[PDB]
């Protein structure tokens, strides 16, 4: 019944955003609530943020 | 000398025979049977949905 077939692949790139599910290897799940800037972070005495 | 439409019947038979030959060839090479291995491709056709208002 079919004359010819055209197959089209697509590729897309997914960044991260509030809503995704990340989880460690010990069973501690989580949904990313906020996405803060760098300077609102707890930094230690050496200056590097967390 | 009565009336005559023999040429009409010959013309109509010619149209029918030519159309039957063309449609027999198209239905011969479009619904063929694949041999010993099967259908070498797949259809894969899918239809999604839309947002259709109802005014």
């Amino acid at each position: 019944g079919v004359l010819k077939i055209v197959k089209v692949y697509l590729a897309v790139k997914r960044r991260i955003q509030p809503g995704d599910k990340m989880a460690g290897r010990h069973g501690n799940k989580g949904v990313i609530s906020k996405i803060n800037p760098i300077e609102d972070m707890p930094y230690d005495e050496n200056g590097t943020p967390v | 000398n009565p009336i005559d439409l023999t040429v009409l019947a010959e013309y109509h038979k010619q149209i029918e025979s030519n159309l039957q030959r063309i449609e027999r060839k198209n239905q011969r090479t479009w619904y063929s049977k694949p041999g010993e291995r099967g259908i070498t491709c797949s259809g894969r056709q899918k239809i999604k949905g839309k947002s259709i208002p109802l005014i």
